[PDB]
């Protein structure tokens, strides 16, 4: 079991040219931004975010 | 490569069948699915690249 894991939802992630799924974090300031994502698995209908 | 790609795929076409433009070169090219082989894990698996 993987302590402290973080799961996104299904579409809130999209990938965008060359593979490399990215989603929309939103600043402190209300910025927006979109980071990469590397997800390698998925839960239900929730991706598993390892780091981004 | 990625700015190569986005020109050859989006904008090169519409570029082309505008008046006048009779040839053109692109440097760079499009994306293409690479499959870079490993020769260790063929040889591991028992397999050739055909």
């Amino acid at each position: 079991v993987k302590q402290k894991a973080i799961l996104a939802p299904q579409q809130g992630v999209t990938r965008d040219l060359k593979g490399q799924a990215t989603a929309l974090v939103v600043n402190a300031q209300n910025k927006v931004e979109l980071r990469v994502i590397k997800a390698d698995r998925v839960i239900g209908d929730k991706w598993l975010v390892t780091e981004g | 490569e990625d700015l190569s790609n986005y020109i050859v795929s989006n904008i090169q076409d519409p570029l082309s069948r505008t008046k006048g433009v009779g040839d053109f070169q692109v440097f760079g090219s499009q994306y293409s699915m690479r499959i870079w082989l490993d020769p260790a894990k063929l040889n591991s698996y028992q397999l050739t690249p055909g």
